[PDB]
C-alpha cells in the first residue's frame, strides 16, 4: 500500500 | 637412477618423461623422430616438442617457460598456444601489447576470443584511463554490438547508435544526449515528436 | 541567391566560399577548385589546400586559425590530425602536435 | 575439439544477446553474471588450445588465426554480456 | 532510508528516489550527491531521465554537501554509463 502510494 | 651413474641427464630427462624431474633435470642441464629433430636443432625446440607429446600440466608449463625465456612463425605459434592454454586454464591483453610493439593472425585470434574477451578489453580500457584499435573497432563492428561499440570507443559510439536508431528511441536519444554533454536539440525535438 | 535559399559552384568560382568549403566538407574537385583560386589570384585555406596536394607549422596555425573562426572547421581539424597521423606513420613531432578530446588522449 | 565447443557458445550466446536487444526494443513500442564468467572460461579454454597447437609434433597446428579470430568474437560477447548486466539491460526501453 | 540503513535493496531504493524526482530542484541535487556517495538497463534510463530534467539555496545546499555541481552529475552520469558498458 505504502509502495504503491509511492509509485502514485 | 642406477644406470644412469650430460648423456646419462639427457636420458634420465627424455625416460622421465616417457614430469616435475624431467623438466627440472633438463632445465639444470642445458616419438623418435622428434627427439632427433630435436638433437639436429641443439630450448625452445624441447619445449615445443614436449608440449605437442602431451598434448598436460607438464606440457603447458614448459611451453610457457619456454615462450617466456625466448620473450615470425615462432614467435605466432607460441603465443597463439599461450594465449590457448591461459583461456583453458590477463593473457590476451598481454600478448596483444606485444606483438603490437602477423595482423590477420591476430584478426583470427580475436574472433575466436568472441564473454571472456569482453571482459578483459574492458579491463585494459580501464587500465589506460593505433593498429590494436582499428583492429577491434573493426571486430566489433562485424544493444550488445553498440554497447561493445561505445565502450571501445570510449564518436563512434554516437555513429553506431543513430545507425541503429535509423522504450529503444528513447534510451538511445537519452544515452547520445548523456555522451554529448545542435545533436541534443534535435534529440529532444524528434522524442517530443 | 537561389541555390542559398534552396539548401552553384562554378558560379561562385567564376566569406561565402568558406561556407561554399564548409558544404563541401573528391581529391579532382579539390585540386580544380585550387586552381580556380589561382586564377582568380581565405589565405589560410588556400595553404591547407596546397598542404592536402603535398612551412608545415605556418600552415598548421592558419589552419587553427581558420578553425576559430563550427561543424565544418571541426571536420577540417580532424583531417589535418588524420593526415598529421598518418605522415607519422621526435621533437618535431611533439612540436607539430602541440571525440577529438579521446584521440588525443590515446596519442600521449 | 573443444575449438567447436567454444564456436558453439559464442553462437548461441550471440544469438540470445540479439533476443535481448530485440526484446528491449519490442517493450519500447535470464542472463546472471554466469554468463560472462562462462565467456571468460571458454577464453581460457582457446588459449590452451592454441599454446597446445603451437607445440603439437611434426609442427605447429594451422589453425592459428581461425583461433585468434574466435578470440575477438568472444571478447566482443563478454563485453555486449558485460554492459547489458551492467545496467544496459534495465535501461532497454528507454531512449538514448 | 530504511532500506538504505539495511546491494539489491540499495538499487531499488535508489530507483524509488528517481521516480521520486521525476514527480516533483534541492531534491534532485540531494539524489545527485547520493548517486555519487554510491559510485542496469533501468538505471541506466533513470540516470538519462534525470540528466533531461536537468536556484541559490539549491547552490548552498550543494556547498554544504561538498563540505560545479552540473559537471560533477555530468562526470558521475558518465561514470555510470562506462560501468553499464563494462557490465
Amino acid at each position: 500500500d505504502w509502495v504503491e502510494q509511492l509509485i502514485l | 637412477e642406477n644406470v644412469e651413474c650430460e648423456v646419462q641427464e639427457f636420458m634420465f630427462a627424455m625416460t622421465l618423461f616417457s614430469f616435475d624431474q624431467s623438466y627440472e633435470i633438463f632445465q639444470l642441464h642445458d616419438i623418435w623422430k622428434d627427439l632427433l629433430c630435436t638433437f639436429t636443432v641443439p630450448h625452445s625446440a624441447f619445449y615445443y616438442q614436449l608440449s605437442l607429446l602431451f598434448d598436460q600440466e607438464f606440457a603447458l608449463k614448459c611451453i610457457s617457460k619456454s615462450a617466456e625465456y625466448s620473450l615470425q612463425d615462432f614467435k605466432e605459434k607460441q603465443h597463439i598456444h599461450y594465449l590457448n592454454l591461459l583461456i583453458h586454464f590477463e593473457v590476451l591483453d598481454v600478448l596483444r601489447l606485444g606483438h603490437e610493439c602477423r595482423t590477420n593472425f591476430l584478426q583470427l585470434l580475436l574472433q575466436e576470443d568472441i564473454d571472456f574477451f569482453s571482459t578483459l578489453l574492458r579491463l585494459c580500457n580501464a587500465h589506460s584511463d593505433k593498429i590494436v584499435d582499428s583492429i577491434l573497432s573493426q571486430n566489433l563492428r562485424s544493444c550488445f554490438k553498440k554497447l561493445y561499440c561505445f565502450r571501445m570507443l570510449n564518436a563512434a559510439a554516437e555513429v553506431l547508435y543513430q545507425y541503429i536508431l535509423m522504450i529503444r528511441k528513447r534510451k538511445c536519444y537519452l544515452m547520445v544526449i548523456n555522451v554529448l554533454s545542435v545533436t541534443l536539440t534535435d534529440l529532444r525535438d524528434e522524442l517530443r515528436g | 541567391l537561389k541555390d542559398r535559399y534552396e539548401g552553384s559552384e562554378v558560379q561562385n568560382l567564376l566569406d561565402l566560399a568558406e561556407m561554399a568549403i564548409v558544404t563541401s566538407l573528391v581529391q579532382n574537385n579539390e585540386l580544380k577548385t585550387l586552381r580556380e583560386i589561382l586564377n582568380e589570384f581565405v589565405s589560410i585555406n588556400v595553404f591547407e589546400v596546397y598542404l592536402k596536394l603535398v612551412q608545415e607549422t605556418i600552415d598548421s596555425l592558419i589552419s587553427g586559425m581558420k578553425i576559430f573562426y563550427v561543424a565544418a572547421c571541426c571536420n577540417v581539424m580532424s583531417q589535418e590530425i588524420v593526415s598529421k597521423i598518418l605522415e607519422k606513420n621526435k621533437a618535431k613531432l611533439l612540436e607539430l602536435p602541440l571525440q577529438d578530446l579521446m584521440k588525443c588522449t590515446y596519442k600521449i | 575439439r573443444r575449438k567447436l565447443v567454444v564456436q558453439w557458445i559464442a553462437m548461441a550466446v550471440d544469438m540470445w544477446v540479439r533476443e535481448v536487444e530485440r526484446r528491449g526494443a519490442m517493450a519500447a513500442a535470464v542472463m546472471g553474471s554466469w554468463v560472462s564468467e562462462l565467456l571468460g572460461r571458454a577464453d581460457q579454454v582457446l588459449t590452451q588450445i592454441a599454446g597446445t597447437g603451437a607445440t603439437l609434433r611434426g609442427g605447429a597446428a594451422s589453425d592459428a588465426e581461425e583461433i585468434a579470430s574466435l578470440r575477438r568474437t568472444v571478447k566482443g560477447l563478454k563485453r555486449s554480456v558485460d554492459m547489458l548486466l551492467g545496467g544496459e539491460m534495465a535501461r532497454m526501453s528507454f531512449f538514448r | 532510508v530504511l532500506s538504505q540503513f539495511y546491494d539489491r535493496e540499495d538499487w531499488g531504493q535508489a530507483l524509488r528516489l528517481l521516480l521520486l524526482l521525476i514527480e516533483f530542484h534541492y531534491l534532485v541535487l540531494l539524489v545527485a550527491k547520493f548517486l555519487y556517495p554510491i559510485f542496469e538497463d533501468s538505471v541506466a534510463t533513470v540516470i538519462e531521465v534525470i540528466e533531461t530534467k536537468w536556484s541559490n539555496l539549491y547552490e548552498t545546499i550543494i556547498e554544504a554537501d561538498k563540505s560545479a555541481t552540473l559537471l560533477k552529475n555530468l562526470r558521475k552520469k558518465l561514470n555510470f554509463k562506462l560501468c553499464q558498458a563494462f557490465m
